[PDB]
């Protein structure tokens, strides 16, 4: 039932801060409430200190807030072998302690980014260990995907490749969201040219609330975390589904919240609203989970799905007859009063896995190989105790996934 | 994240005097007072450069090393010279002669013993030591000479920690010391083999910036050092405060040097306008990048237009959206792709902090590593050999204690560095 | 000139190896030039100059290249021997050898003295720890600097100078040096044959096998020196592959590469000897050892 979240990295803590804000807010709980079922770990004291002096300061406990007052950096090697294996022992203890307190936890909710140092290396060994101790648990992660062009680090794809190489075998489902795509939605739909980091995180939090919080609540058609992976991942490899929302309308400029189920659902099948840069170029739908929260009529959902099924424009996988997971909840999508979201009585959470991920991987992998070809900042990894072998093995594993995805669909 | 500052040489002490006069305003600390900062955010990061002890008296970890007693004496009698502890005053009343060998093999060697003790004392303070900051000129006894031995022992003692050095480059048009190129060649030799981070500050470029971009008729040395000090604070200090994308020395160096050949960086400043007529408030976003990537904004004599941008670290400090920043940087890389390196996806590492330099709305510090900086080394190399072949003032070095081959050791190394750069330029 | 020639050495089938786990046919021997990898399944093809073992002993390995090497060095040529291996790879047996079966070192000494007016044998032994070298030519108790000559190549300053009149003297030299040794560090043994009526240097290199396991940044530091050395070999490999290349050699990168620069920049043949175990469990060990030499 319960799911302990493990937010790691600067962006991980930032996104978690916004995510947890909505969580307690939509539950009608004040900052000075209940006990948060999540932990925050990073390598920069300033990042964690911000939470210890910001909003919901007394909502969290210092025990679930590890502060690595030594070094942070932005390289996988450092945040994994050198200083990464320093606080891992304590971190594992903290989560295990909480897991002992909970009443039959379903698994852990990982929150991090594929780029950076702490959000890459730490997560890799964390999930590695977690899958060894709690292998009989659901491993759901929300790995923030680096933008295709808008990279924040020079070694961005140099870390992501390694992260997705090791954790790929110690993960069940990795919900990927493109940071650049967040700007797109905010510009195209929200029509805002001032998207602060908090705004980007708030949009994802809105999704998370509908994936865990509300879904864990009693509805018309409940869906457990076990049902998630059982339908989302048809293979042993940790697949990366996309997180798409429906009510992305602004609360000022546009005002048409009275949209039918056939409209909101149809909005989750467009590149303009997918929350990822994986445009539907050749991405065959192998699994698509539709989580409806709010005023939702069962028949309306069935009709909406059928309408898309016979659309033909959206090509599905050949061996996939009916890869649609239906989820109907009762509580509507809660929105922050001082925000940009219009706030509707119904929302649709589209979680689909397609062959479009291949294009994303192909770009990221290419960007990595090009740098690796000239060695690049490899010396900054070698000195941390990491050998060339690790990078090469990662490249080979990534290539396998590149072929794997194209072997799942495409061919009949 | 504690950092210790060390000033070597007359020039180093003069620059440091300005740095600790500007950074004090950044943290809001009175000369011999306490925390008088406007806000409270500055207090949560004072341990980075200041050390706790008396409580009210926040002392700055800045060791002063110079063979010229007069230099340190003028600083200790200044408006901010009483904040320095007698412990940090590592003076040596010896031959302050402008000679590398003198401040390294003879007079410098004996004074280093005391320096090593003080540096160890300051390094074992609290929290976690990040690295060291050194200010020195490539044309002085204690500057280039002592600065060399200083960093050599520092890196040998703590090779785990980083080294952020500020190298004062001799003006190409009109140098100060006649033995400047000789000293510069010897300093750059150990620099590329010891320090990891080094910024190039030109003496003539400093005059140009304050003459064309600024409305300063007479750019005094203090004014020149002011500009540099106000720039360095936006690198180290600014990267210690909370913001959209918090960075750090490691986050910078590990995202700036593609190769372990040191790689010198060229500084710059976007909001470089006068207080009068230039107060147009033109600091939305495109104006920042426009001036940051300007050939006449470079703190170095060399222009990156003649070379290729290997890696650029853009550190912004103020309230701004990630969209307007990153998107603008992309436009720059796409428009100036001709010299932005095609073997690297993104060469501009963005960083946005949420704290401007007090009386400012928007600001951005420029730090770029370009292959065009080879023109600088080529200049020193040409100057060196020109007088080296004739052995102009070589006797001044041999008189103190220097090897005839030692001269070539530094020359061959500096020349080899230029080669490495040019190879990757084309 | 010649290319860096890499020879793979397979440790003779030891009881401890087979007793450890199922050694079986992890490493396969398909000709002396190439090796087939069937690591219990992992498929890989290892291409080397010449592979020796597990049947081929040390003597046969020495008689091949080293026997000729000694003669070349005595002539006044510069030769460098590279010896790499991780834990239990059997490096000691290959380089030093046993009591009965003398390894490359003792056997080389025999040939050195066999060539035996101007004949002075200078042997130096130093190890590197934390980018700092220490002269093992004697001392149990305690700056060393590389200066560069007009020739262009650097030399180790403050090194000790001992004459070796007898083979046993050279052997005793290493024994003492090995006692004051810092899995840690790289020690170099240099035997100079100075013949007059002429400078040649024969240097042995004991390279640490690299580690990803848990002094500051010791493993990472030595790992860097291992990679820099490899990059230098790779640069030369492709240099001789093509008619020409920029060949930016990372000599300056590590202190060891600068000592190596004397030989590597100058005229001299290089011998890359990597010794590994034929065991299946040691696949990770052997893999990293093979990755050092590189694929074709
Ligand atoms: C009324 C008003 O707004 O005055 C401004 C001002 O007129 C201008 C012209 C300032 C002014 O700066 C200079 O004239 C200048 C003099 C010598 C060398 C370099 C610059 C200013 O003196 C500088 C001062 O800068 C700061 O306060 C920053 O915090 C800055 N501080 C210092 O450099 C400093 C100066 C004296 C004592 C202690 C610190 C800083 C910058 C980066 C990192 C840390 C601190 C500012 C905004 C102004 C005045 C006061 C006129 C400008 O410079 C800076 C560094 O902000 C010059 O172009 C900019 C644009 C500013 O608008
Ligand atoms: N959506 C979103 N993306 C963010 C946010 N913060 C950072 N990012 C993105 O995530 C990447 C930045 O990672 P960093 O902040 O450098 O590093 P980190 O992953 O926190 O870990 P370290 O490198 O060790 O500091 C870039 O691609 C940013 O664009 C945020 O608040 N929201
Ligand atoms: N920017 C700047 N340069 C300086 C200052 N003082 C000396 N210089 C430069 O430093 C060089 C001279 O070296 P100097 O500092 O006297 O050497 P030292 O004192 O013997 O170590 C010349 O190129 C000067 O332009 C200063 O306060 N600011
Ligand atoms: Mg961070």
């Amino acid at each position: 039932r319960e799911c302990i979240s493990i937010h790691v990295g600067q962006a991980g803590v930032q996104i978690g801060n916004a995510c947890w804000e909505l969580y307690c807010l939509e539950h009608g709980i004040q900052p000075d409430g209940h006990v948060p079922r999540a932990v925050f770990v990073d390598l920069e004291p300033t990042v964690i200190d911000e939470v210890r002096t910001g909003t919901y300061r007394q909502l969290f406990h210092p025990e679930q807030l590890i502060t690595g007052k030594e070094d942070a950096a932005n390289n996988y090697a450092r945040g994994h072998y050198t200083i990464g294996k320093e606080i891992i022992d304590l971190v594992l203890d903290r989560i295990r302690k909480l897991a002992d307190q909970c009443t039959g936890l379903q698994g852990f909710s990982v929150f991090h980014s594929f780029g950076g140092g702490t959000g890459s290396g730490f997560t890799s060994l964390l999930m590695e260990r977690l899958s060894v101790d709690y292998g009989k648990k659901s491993k759901l992660e929300f790995s923030i995907y680096p933008a295709p062009q808008v990279s924040t680090a020079v070694v961005e794809p140099y870390n992501s490749i390694l992260t997705t190489h090791t954790t790929l075998e110690h993960s069940d489902c990795a919900f990927m969201v493109d940071n650049e795509a967040i700007y797109d939605i905010c510009r195209r739909n929200l029509d805002i040219e001032r998207p602060t980091y908090t705004n980007l995180n708030r949009l994802i939090g809105q999704i998370v609330s509908s994936i865990t919080a509300s879904l864990r609540f009693d509805g018309a058609l409940n869906v457990d975390l076990t049902e998630f992976q059982t339908n989302l991942v048809p293979y042993p490899r940790g697949h990366f589904p996309l997180a798409t929302y429906a009510p992305v309308i602004s609360a000022e400029k546009a005002y048409h919240e009275q949209l039918s189920v056939a409209e909101i659902t149809n909005a989750c099948f467009e590149p303009a609203n997918q929350m990822v840069k994986c445009d539907p170029r050749h991405g065959k739908y192998m699994a698509c989970c539709l989580l409806y929260r709010g005023d939702v009529v069962p028949k309306d959902v069935n009709a909406a799905i059928a309408t898309i099924k016979t659309k033909r424009t959206i090509q599905f996988v050949d061996w996939c007859p009916t890869g649609f997971k239906v989820g109907i909840n009762y509580e509507p999508p809660t929105v922050v009063p001082g925000g940009d979201l219009a706030k509707v009585q119904r929302a649709v959470c589209m979680l689909s896995n397609t062959t479009a991920i291949a294009e994303a991987w192909a770009r990221l992998d290419h960007k990595f190989d090009l740098m690796y070809a000239k060695r690049a900042f490899v010396h900054w990894y070698v000195g941390e105790g990491m050998e060339e072998g690790e990078f090469s093995e990662a490249r080979e594993d990534m290539a396998a996934l590149e072929k794997d995805y194209e072997e799942v669909g495409v061919d009949s | 994240r504690e950092i210790v500052h060390i000033q070597a040489g007359q020039c180093g002490n003069q620059i440091g005097a300005k740095f600790w006069e500007v950074i004090s305003d950044e943290h809001g600390i009175d000369p011999t007072g306490s925390y008088h900062g406007d806000s409270d955010l500055q207090l949560e990061r004072i341990n980075v450069y200041y050390n706790e002890a008396a409580g009210n008296k926040y002392v700055p970890r800045a060791i002063l090393v110079d063979l010229e007693p007069g230099t340190m004496d003028s600083v200790r009698s200044g408006p901010f010279g009483q904040i320095f502890r007698p412990d940090n005053f590592v003076f040596g009343q010896s031959g302050a002669g402008n000679n590398w060998a003198k401040g390294h093999y003879t007079e410098g060697a004996e004074l280093v013993d005391s320096v090593l003790d003080v540096v160890r004392k300051e390094s074992e303070s609290c929290d976690c030591l990040q690295g060291f900051q050194l200010t020195h000129s490539l044309g002085g006894g204690t500057g280039s000479g002592m600065g060399t031995l200083l960093i050599s022992k520092i890196r040998e003692e703590y090779p785990d920690r980083i080294m952020n050095t500020f190298s004062v480059v001799p003006s190409p048009k009109v140098s100060d010391t006649v033995v400047e190129p000789y000293n510069a060649t010897l300093s750059v030799h150990q620099l590329v083999e010891n320090t990891d981070e080094t910024y190039c500050i030109d003496n003539e470029a400093l005059y140009d910036i304050c003459f064309r971009t600024l409305k300063l008729t007479t750019p005094t040395y203090g004014d020149l050092n002011h500009l540099v000090s106000a720039t360095m604070s936006g690198v180290t200090t600014c990267l210690r405060f909370p913001g959209q994308l918090n960075a750090d020395l490691r986050k910078l160096a590990v995202n700036m040097v593609p190769f372990p050949r040191l790689h010198f960086f060229m500084p710059g400043f976007a909001p470089l306008t006068s207080r009068g007529s230039q107060q147009y408030r033109a600091l939305t976003v495109p104006e920042l990048t426009q001036q940051m990537f300007d050939a006449k904004n470079m703190m170095a004599a060399c222009d990156p237009r003649h070379g290729r941008y290997l890696t650029v670290a853009a550190v912004f400090r103020g309230r701004m959206s990630m969209k307007e920043v990153d998107e603008q940087m992309l436009n720059v890389q796409n428009k100036n792709s001709s010299y932005f390196v095609e073997w690297i996806p993104n060469n501009v590492k963005t960083a946005v902090c949420d704290i401007p330099p007090r009386g400012l709305k928007m600001s951005a510090t420029f730090i770029g590593n370009s292959t065009a900086i080879q023109e600088l080394f080529k200049r020193i190399s040409e100057q060196f050999t020109a007088m080296f072949r004739r052995k102009a003032f070589l006797h001044w070095y041999t008189g103190e204690g220097m090897d005839e081959m030692e001269f070539t050791e530094a020359e061959s190394n500096m020349n080899d560095l230029v080669s490495e750069y040019q190879q990757y330029q084309d | 000139s010649e290319k860096v020639k890499v020879y793979l050495r397979i440790r003779p089938f030891l009881t401890s190896e087979l007793d450890r786990q199922e050694d079986q046919g992890c490493v396969c021997i398909e000709n002396t030039e190439t090796l087939v990898l069937q690591a219990p399944q992992a498929t890989h093809k290892f291409t080397f100059s010449q592979i020796f073992g597990p049947e081929v002993g040390q003597v046969a390995f020495f008689n091949l290249t080293m026997k000729e090497m000694v003669k070349d060095v005595l002539k006044g040529q510069n030769w460098l021997i590279y010896t790499y291996g991780v834990t239990n790879s059997g490096k000691t047996y290959t380089i030093q050898g046993t009591s009965k079966d003398a390894g490359i070192l003792p056997q080389s000494l025999a040939l050195i003295f066999n060539s035996l007016i101007r004949f002075s044998v200078w042997i130096s032994f130093f190890e590197i720890y934390n980018e700092l070298l220490y002269d093992l030519l004697e001392p149990p108790s305690h700056t060393l600097r590389l200066c560069e000559d007009q020739n262009g190549n650097p030399y180790v300053k403050d090194l000790n100078w001992i004459h070796v009149r007898d083979v046993e003297e050279a052997w005793k030299l290493l024994k003492v040096g090995r006692k004051n040794q810092s899995s840690r560090s790289h020690s170099i043994f240099s035997i100079r044959i100075l013949h007059l009526q002429k400078i040649s240097e024969l240097s042995l290199c004991d390279l640490a096998g690299s580690e990803r396991c848990k002094r500051l940044k010791e493993a990472g530091n030595i790992n860097t020196s291992l990679h820099t050395l490899g990059r230098c070999i790779a640069a030369l490999r492709q240099n001789q592959q093509n008619r020409s290349k920029q060949n930016l050699i990372p000599f300056r990168d590590s202190k060891l590469t600068r000592v190596f620069q004397g030989f590597f920049t100058g005229r001299g043949r290089s011998c890359m000897i990597v010794n590994v175990n034929p065991c299946a469990s040691t696949y990770d060990e052997t893999l990293h050892a093979a990755k050092f030499s590189a694929l074709a």
